[PDB]
C-alpha cells in the first residue's frame, strides 16, 4: 500500500497516494516489455512476471533475464492461459 | 621470467572476439565466475561489448581462477582457441613483450589503475574507435566538467593491446597542469625532448630571447619526430590550460588532449578534430557502474551500497568513497563531506577569475535554491557593481571557463553545477536581505486584475517563495499568495503529465 | 668466482652479516620466491615498524647464490634515508650513476633550473640501464623517505624497497607489486630465534638465555642484548634500557612531524596505561587545542606515520 | 600469379586435423562429394586417417567444388579454420 503501478508504452512505475497530507510521487522508465498479454505481481516486489505474445518470461526489480531454451521451448504463439500454483 | 595467463590473455582479442560468444556457454563453475557475473555479461548488446567484458571481470581476479579457466575452454567443444594460448610458456612472440612490458610501465603511473577503477564502456567504445583511426596529423578532444574522470578513461584506451599495437608502443605523456608563458611552456617542452632521444645539445644558442629560444626547439623537435622511425607516435595532452599552449607542441602528428575549458573545445572544430564529451548523458556512469567503483573503497557486500543516488562524476563520489572507509560521514551522515579536498580541488579551481571584478561574483549565486534555471534578466539585479550589457558579457566571459555558468541559452542563465555551488557558506555578508529582498521586485507591482497576469516566466512559479525566506512573514502572509487563488493556480498550469490520469512521466 | 667474489664485496658492507645476525626462515623464504621471479618492472616491498630488521632480511636473500646468479651479479644499493627536495635527489641519484659507468660527461647543460636537470640525468640513466648487458639488474633502496622519491627512480627495472611510512605501502598497488610485511605475527621471530640472536652478543650457555620474554623486534633487542655485554642493566636490572641509543633512535624517529600542531600530541598520549586500546571518542578531550572533527582528521595525519597511531 | 585453392589446400592440415572431423559435419552439397565420398570417409578408424582420406578426395575434383567447399565451411559453425586459409590471396607465406 504504498505505490501504484501504471503504464502502457512506457514501462513505468508509479506511486499511489492514501488519503492524509503526505504524497509520493517517483519516476521509472524500464526497458520496454511492449506487446505484452497481461501483467501481475509478485508479494516480496523483487520478483516481476511477464509474458508476451510467443511467450517469454523476464524479471525485474523494484529496487532502483530471458530462456526459453533447455526443456520444450517449442516455436509457438502463447496464449492467455497462466497460473500460480503452491 | 614465466609469464602469467592474466598477463598474457588481454593480449589477443579478435580471435577471441569473432568466433566465439560468451552467451554461447555458460558453465559456470561457480567459484571462477559468479553467477551476476555472466547474468551481466551476455546482457552486452554485441561481441565487442560482449566479448570485451569479459576480460575485464577474470583480470579483476586471482590467477587460479584464470589458470583454471584457460583449462575450462578445453573441455567445452571448442580448444582449437586455447592452443594458441598455451604458446604464452616459452613463447612470448618478440612483439608481445614490447606490450607486456610497456604496460608496467604504464602501470607505474601506480595508484592510477592500482587500486582503483573500474573501466567504463560507452566512453571506452567511442574513443577506441577514434583513436584507432587517425593518421598523422588529427585531434581526439576530450571535454569533461570538473572530476568526471577524463584522465582516466584517457589511459585505460591507451592501455589496451590493439591500441598499442598499432602506434608502435611509443606513447609520450605530459601534462600541462601548470602552463603559462613562454617560460613554463619551455619546461614542460624541453622535458618531452628528452624522453625522445637523450642527445640534446645546447648548441642553438642561450640567446636572451625566449620567444625566439623554443622556436628554435619546437624547430628541432619537429624534424626529429616525424622523420625516422617513431613515424607513429602520439603525444599526449592533460589538462591542457592554456589556448596557446596547444599552439606549443602543434608539430606533432596524433596528439591528444583533455581540457575543462570551453574556450578550447570551441578553439579546435570539427574539420580536422573529433570529440567526444562525457557530459552526454549516454556517455557517463551507468548507475549500475556506481555500485562496482563505490565498491573497491568500501569492501563490503552489495547490501552496504549507498541507496538514494548520490551523483555521477567520480571525483566527489570518491571523496565520499574515502571519506568513509576511514574518516567520518558514517556514510549516513555527509553534509560535512571532507570539505577540505572538496574545497581545495574545487578552491583552485576557481583560481583563475579576476578576483574584484568575478570571484565577488560568485559570492552572489548563491542567492539561488539549487538546480534550477535563473532568467538573465533577473540576473541584472544582483551585482550592480558593473552595469547594463555587462550581464550577457559576464556570463559569457563566465561561461567560457567550463559551465562555471552553465549556459542554456534562453532567456536565462543555468546553476554551474553542484560543485561550483557546493563548496561553501554563502557569506557575502551584507547581502542576503535586500538582495533576497529587493530580488522580489517584480510582483507587488501586479496584484488584481482582469485575465491572465504578466508574471515571469517558469522560475516565479516554484522559488518565488524562498526570496520570501528573507522577508517580513505577515508581509508574506499577506502576498505569499496561499491567500491569493488568482496567481497560484497559475504554477501547475504548466504541468502535465505525459502518461495516463497522473503527474509526471513529464511532469509533476 | 664471480658469486664467491662478489659476496666479499657485500660482506664489506662489514659489521652487519660480520658478526650479528641469525637469518630467519619465513620472511627469508616469502621473499626469495617472490624476488627470483619479477621480471623487468615489478617491486617488492618490504614493510615494518620501526626496527624489525627489514634492512637486513632485505640484504641475506640478495646474498643467496640461485639470486645472484639470475640477476647477472649486479646489484647496486643505495639509500634515501636523506632525501627530501629536488637537490637532494639529485644527489643520492647522481651517486647511483657513477656506479653503473665511470664516464658521465656534465654535457647537459648546467641550467639553474635543478628541476629540469634531474630529469635529463634520469633519462641519461634510463636508456642505458634497460640499453645493454645490464639488462637484469636490481636497484635496492633502503628507508624510502619520500613518496616520491620514488618517482626519482621509476625508470628502472627490478627494483625492491624499505619502508616504515604507510603512505608508501598504500601508494603502492598489489596489480604492480607484491608486499611482504613483517609485522604479520606468522613472519616475526619465533620465540626460538630470540634465544640464537641474544646469544651471540651474551656468548653464555643457554642456561644463560633470559626468562620471560623481552619482545620481539632486532631493534631495540639489540640495544639490551649490548647493553648487557658491556654496559649496566645486569641483564636483570633494565628498566633504563640504554635510554640513549633507544632515545637517539626514536627521537629523530618522530622528527617529521609538526611540532606544535603534533608533537604537542603525543606528549598527551602518555596519559595511558599501556597496550590498551583508546576509544576516538574518549580522545576528544585530551587535546582541545584543536577541534572537533579533527580528531579523526589528526589519527589519520598521524596514522599515516608508520602506526604511530 | 593467383594460387588455387587445390594447390594450397594440401598446406596445412595438423590444425585441419586435430580440431575438426569429418564425421561431425555432413552437410553434403551433393556436387561438391557424391554420397559414397563420405560414406567411405567416416568409416576410417581415426583422424589421421579420417582428415587425410578427406584431402585425396578433393585435391581430385575440379576448382569450382574446391573453390565452393572453401565456402562452404563458413556456414558452418565454425569458421575460425577458414580464416586463415583464406590467407592464400596475396599471402602464400614465404616459405609455402
Ligand atoms: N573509471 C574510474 N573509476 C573509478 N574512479 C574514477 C574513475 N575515473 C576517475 N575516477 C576517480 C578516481 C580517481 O581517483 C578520480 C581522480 O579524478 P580524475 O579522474 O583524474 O579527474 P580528471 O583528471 O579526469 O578531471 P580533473 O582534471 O578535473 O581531475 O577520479
Ligand atoms: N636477522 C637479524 N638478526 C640479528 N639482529 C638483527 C637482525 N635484523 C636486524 N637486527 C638487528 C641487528 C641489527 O644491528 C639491528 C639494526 O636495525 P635494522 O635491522 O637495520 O632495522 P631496519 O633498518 O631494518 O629498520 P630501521 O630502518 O627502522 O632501522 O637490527
Amino acid at each position: 500500500d504504498f505505490c501504484l503501478i501504471a503504464l502502457a508504452s512506457g514501462q513505468i512505475l508509479l506511486t499511489d497516494v492514501s488519503l492524509e497530507g503526505e504524497d509520493t510521487y517517483l519516476l521509472r522508465d524500464e526497458s520496454d516489455s511492449s506487446d505484452i498479454l497481461r501483467m501481475a505481481v509478485f508479494n516480496q516486489q523483487k520478483h516481476l512476471i511477464t509474458l508476451h505474445c510467443n511467450g517469454s518470461v523476464k524479471l525485474w526489480s523494484l529496487w532502483p533475464n530471458s530462456v526459453v531454451k533447455r526443456f520444450i521451448g517449442s516455436y509457438a504463439n502463447l496464449k492467455i492461459v497462466a497460473f500460480y500454483l503452491n | 621470467h614465466q609469464y602469467q595467463y592474466k598477463d598474457i590473455l588481454s593480449v589477443f582479442e579478435d580471435a577471441f572476439v569473432d568466433n566465439f560468444d560468451c552467451k554461447d556457454v555458460q558453465d559456470m563453475p561457480k567459484s571462477i565466475l559468479s553467477k551476476e557475473e555472466i547474468d551481466h555479461i551476455i546482457m552486452s548488446k554485441d561481441a565487442v561489448s560482449g566479448t570485451l567484458r569479459l576480460f575485464w571481470t577474470l583480470l579483476s581476479k586471482q590467477e587460479e581462477m584464470v589458470q583454471k579457466f584457460v583449462e575450462e575452454v578445453l573441455r567445452i567443444n571448442y580448444k582449437f582457441l586455447m592452443s594458441p594460448i598455451k604458446t604464452e610458456q616459452r613463447q612470448p612472440s618478440m612483439m608481445t613483450r614490447m606490450y607486456i612490458e610497456q604496460r608496467d610501465r604504464l602501470y607505474n603511473d601506480n595508484q592510477v589503475f592500482a587500486k582503483y577503477n573500474v573501466s567504463r564502456l560507452q566512453p571506452y567504445l567511442k574513443l577506441r574507435q577514434a583513436l584507432l583511426e587517425l593518421r598523422p596529423a588529427k585531434n581526439v578532444l576530450i571535454d569533461g566538467v570538473l572530476g568526471s574522470g577524463k584522465t582516466w578513461v584517457a589511459l585505460d584506451v591507451c592501455l589496451s593491446y590493439k591500441v598499442q599495437c598499432k602506434m608502435d608502443f611509443k606513447i609520450f605523456w605530459l601534462n600541462l597542469k601548470n602552463c603559462n608563458s613562454p617560460e613554463t611552456v619551455l619546461e614542460m617542452l624541453q622535458k618531452l625532448l628528452y624522453q625522445i632521444d637523450p642527445n640534446w645539445t645546447s648548441r642553438s644558442d642561450h640567446s636572451s630571447n625566449i620567444k625566439l629560444r623554443i622556436h628554435s626547439i619546437q624547430a628541432e623537435l619537429r624534424r626529429l619526430l616525424k622523420s625516422k622511425p617513431y613515424e607513429n607516435c602520439l603525444l599526449v595532452l592533460l589538462n591542457v590550460q592554456n589556448a596557446k599552449a596547444w599552439n606549443a607542441f602543434n608539430l606533432s602528428c596524433k596528439i591528444l588532449l583533455t581540457t575543462r575549458f570551453k574556450q578550447v573545445t570551441d578553439f579546435l572544430s570539427a574539420a580536422t578534430t573529433t570529440h567526444i564529451s562525457l557530459d552526454h548523458h549516454s556517455m557517463t556512469l551507468t548507475p549500475d557502474e556506481v555500485k562496482s567503483l563505490l565498491l573497491k573503497y568500501l569492501d563490503c557486500r552489495p547490501q552496504d551500497l549507498p541507496r538514494e543516488v548520490l551523483t555521477t562524476n567520480p571525483r566527489r563520489l570518491s571523496i565520499i568513497a574515502e571519506s568513509i572507509r576511514d574518516g567520518l560521514a558514517t556514510w549516513d551522515n555527509w553534509k560535512h563531506v571532507n570539505c577540505d579536498k572538496l574545497t581545495t580541488i574545487i578552491e583552485s579551481s576557481l583560481n583563475v577569475l579576476e578576483p574584484a571584478e568575478y570571484r565577488k561574483m560568485f559570492d552572489r549565486l548563491s542567492v539561488f535554491p539549487p538546480s534550477a534555471h535563473i532568467p538573465t534578466i533577473l540576473l541584472s539585479l544582483i551585482w550592480f557593481d558593473v552595469i547594463k550589457s555587462d550581464v550577457m558579457v559576464v556570463v559569457n566571459k563566465l561561461h567560457k571557463y567550463s559551465l562555471v555558468e552553465k549556459q542554456p541559452k534562453e532567456s536565462t542563465i543555468s546553476i554551474p553545477s553542484i560543485y561550483l555551488e557546493l563548496k561553501v557558506k554563502l557569506e557575502n555578508e551584507y547581502a542576503l536581505h535586500r538582495s533576497i529582498v529587493d530580488h522580489y521586485n517584480i510582483p507587488k507591482t501586479f496584484d488584481s486584475d482582469d485575465l491572465i497576469p504578466p508574471y515571469l516566466d517558469q522560475y516565479f512559479y516554484s522559488h518565488i517563495g524562498h526570496h520570501l525566506k528573507n522577508i517580513e512573514h505577515p508581509e508574506r502572509m499577506t502576498l505569499f499568495r496561499m491567500v491569493f487563488l488568482d496567481f497560484r493556480f497559475l504554477e501547475q498550469k504548466i504541468r502535465h503529465d505525459s502518461t495516463a490520469w497522473n503527474a509526471s512521466g513529464s511532469i509533476l
